[PDB]
């Protein structure tokens, strides 16, 4: 008889299935393992799919990932990551295809297999590929290489066809280094493995080979790629410093959109303080010198990704935070102010009343001249910029092009606005504030009139856009650009008391 | 720029449900006021015995009357959000925050927000002529800020 | 077709009781208003203590006065309309519906139904000079819905 389970499906046990993920600002981590292709950014939404694209015991699923598991301060846990590739060596071809988990079942009739290869001018005829009979696709590898490496060609002189069991992917490497424009030809039968290999379906691009762009043209090409993100962690071995401060310098000069993080032990922390102070906002924080199971700047990648920026009780400080399962880096206070000085967030202890407590003490970036020098608010301009940007985005979508006179300046300010509600009725902005003369004078000559100083001190913002007519690198015509000024009022918050008792 | 000319006005409208990067309304009225607004009160006093006034900062929402030409782009438009803010029966009426930006000619912009529709006509109504009666619309905001001079 | 004329306007009248497949008013007045409508509410707003605005979506009726002139067949039929709806001693009101259709020369067309009479004069007034006073009447309706544009 049909079964109830047919109309009415009660799930026991635990169920779950929560569909209120939705945080944007993720962590972005950029490794070394070659199981990501170096150009494309994967975007992770759970420990789980980095445990099963990338490796079970890459620090891309155990050091980060495990990032996933932290609970900020009222509920919430990061529910995004995305990852990129440093691109460590010149690049050789390294050409990947079909993250699909196609299985040997599929290929068991492939005797005698055709796998043409287009390289362009070296378009080959690469066959007797005997895959009927084999042995797991790692071993279809083997059967295919060789038969690329029939042809003497010094691109396909030692080809190398890999299978990851865990992206199950087939990535025909090559051998020449230096240039790597390759691609796959199709074939028509059976025992072909163009399309069946997945190599000519839409998941491959060509992973041309180039030379090493270390530092910081990875970074920009992975930002090319996506601009959603919040903060880049650039795992794996730790950087070198001249290197970690181009990282730091270029994206100081991005000043927007990101807040970047370095990794260094302690007793490198004057020099890297030296090389990196200023240059918009890094995050430097001390590394335990003994072991490394907590991933230390992993604490500004976590909280940025919690804060949701869209119900009203943003902004955390940043300081008074109590991760779990990390290590004490600093335990004295000698060596705690010593740190301190030299920026550096020591996740340190203390004691009160008996117990140990734990804390994330100091939110300090860099900054120091003008910028925002703290991370709460530097990171609540990282999502005004990114917010304000989208609601733009979208305008232009709707409907292209503004009038530049005077009502394209009303279009852009009435869609700008809800952004900037939501900025108030969240924690960012501030009611009150007590500009004075300093502020009040430099108010009055960046943009504003001489009664703007007032609604920052009453209302907590001041926006207002012209237009500006400039040139491009190739339009002769004079094109005309918004420009929109808007006056964050900070917003303090305490992080020390004290008290006088008196009387006994 | 001090001068008193308003023609070259315009008022963007921002729904955040009905109408998320919203319309042009530039065809006001002739014969009554384009932009109106009632006064604010921002204050109440009250004199005690001996003459010690009490000033008392009550809290208030401005309020804002526009008068446009019926049956028009930017008109059916505002219809289009009052009909869709009012409650009637058997229809669904939805709660939006509307944002009004007034870009007045001489330079200066008047942003209100966090608002909602307060009236409206709802149907054509024909003068003794022929001419069709200036339909006006009353909003309610609770934030306003003023950006921009000459 | 923006214009701002409306001449050429009528009215399809249809009582579920009275005039099932009813009538046309097409003689409406010169000097009052021929269609009038007062302003709709739609929403209600206060103010907290900390500034927090507060809406209310209050369900409500619209309302429709049209002026006609005196003793015609479409304001007899009006009349007839009328005092089949109206209670008085020994004679028996008929609770009907009734739904009135404006169709506006430009060609948009509102109608509005669930509705009933409201007003009426039901005797014919006599001016100073010997013209016959214009006879405006009332209904309120429970839905309108606009159909057509151009």
């Amino acid at each position: 008889m049909i079964s109830q389970s047919r109309y009415i499906r009660i799930i026991s046990g635990v169920g779950a299935g929560a569909p209120v993920a939705g945080r944007k600002l993720i962590l972005r981590v950029m490794t070394t393992n070659n199981v990501i292709p170096p150009g494309i950014v994967i975007e992770f939404d759970n420990s789980n799919a980095v445990m099963s694209y990338f490796g079970a015991q890459s620090e891309e699923y155990q050091r980060a990932a495990a990032y996933f598991k932290f609970i900020s301060k009222s509920v919430n846990s990061p529910s995004s990551i995305s990852f990129a590739r440093w691109v460590n060596t010149a690049i050789a071809p390294m050409v990947v295809g079909d993250n699909l988990p196609k299985t040997i079942a599929d290929f068991a009739g492939f005797s005698a297999g055709v796998l043409t290869i287009m390289v362009g001018a070296a378009e080959k005829n690469i066959t007797a590929i005997d895959t009927s009979a084999a042995t797991s696709m790692d071993n279809v590898a083997s059967i295919i290489q060789t038969e690329i490496r029939k042809n003497t060609d010094p691109q396909l002189a030692q080809a190398t066809v890999t299978w990851n069991q865990n992206t199950n992917q087939f990535t025909l490497v090559g051998a020449t280094i230096g240039t790597g424009v390759l691609a796959v030809a199709k074939s028509a039968d059976p025992q072909d493995m163009s399309t069946a290999l997945g190599w000519s379906t839409s998941n491959v691009v060509n992973v041309a080979g180039q030379a090493a762009d270390l530092p910081d043209a990875a970074v920009a090409k992975s930002t090319n790629v996506s601009n959603n993100f919040g903060s880049f962690l650039f795992a794996g071995a730790p950087l070198d410093n001249d290197q970690i401060k181009a990282v730091s310098a270029w994206n100081a000069a991005q000043n927007n959109q990101f807040i970047y993080t370095v990794a260094t032990s302690l007793a490198n922390l004057g020099t890297l303080f030296d090389l990196v102070k200023g240059n918009a906002g890094t995050g430097l924080h001390v590394l335990s010198a003994t072991a490394a199971n907590d991933f230390v700047e992993q604490c500004p990648s976590e909280i940025f990704a919690a804060t949701n920026y869209d119900e009203p009780g943003a902004s955390q400080n940043y300081m008074y935070y109590q991760f779990p399962g990390r290590n004490i880096t600093v335990s004295d206070d000698t060596v705690a102010n010593t740190v301190d000085k030299s920026r550096g967030n020591y996740i340190g202890v203390t004691q009160a009343n008996g117990q140990q407590l734990a804390f994330y003490q100091r939110g300090i970036l860099c900054g120091g001249p003008t910028d925002a020098v703290d991370m709460n608010v530097y990171a609540n301009e990282i999502w005004l910029k990114s917010a304000i940007a989208q609601a733009l985005l979208d305008l232009f979508l709707n409907v292209n092009a503004v009038p530049a006179s005077s009502t394209g300046e009303a279009m852009v300010l009435a869609v700008l606005q809800p952004v900037l509600d939501k900025a108030t009725a969240n924690g960012t902005f501030t009611y009150g504030k007590e500009i004075s003369a300093v502020q009040q004078q430099y108010i009055t000559q960046v943009t504003g009139d001489r009664r703007a100083w007032r609604q920052v001190q009453t209302l907590g913002y001041w926006i207002n856009i012209t237009f500006s007519s400039y040139t491009n690198n190739n339009t002769g015509l004079i094109e005309w650009k918004a420009n929109y000024t808007l006056i964050y009022s900070k917003g303090d918050a305490i992080r020390f008391v004290e008290g006088s008792d008196v009387m006994i | 720029m001090i001068n008193i000319s308003a023609f070259g006005s315009i008022c963007q409208f921002t729904a955040s449900r009905t109408f998320p990067n919203g319309f042009t309304v530039t065809e006001f009225a002739d014969d009554a006021d384009p932009i109106d607004s009632p006064p604010f009160t921002a204050a109440d006093t009250g004199v005690g015995l001996n003459g010690d006034m009490v000033v008392w900062n009550r809290a208030n929402i401005l309020e804002v009357v526009v008068n446009v030409i019926p049956n028009t782009e930017g008109e059916r438009n505002l219809a289009v959000l009052l009909d869709a803010n009012r409650t009637g029966k058997d229809k669904s009426g939805a709660r939006d925050v509307v944002g009004l930006v007034v870009a007045m000619p001489d330079g200066s912009k008047i942003t209100c927000t966090n608002g909602t529709p307060i009236d409206g006509v709802l149907i054509n109504a024909v003068a003794s002529v022929g001419r069709l009666k200036t339909k006006p619309y009353r909003f309610r905001f609770e934030k306003v800020i003023k950006a921009g001079t000459s």
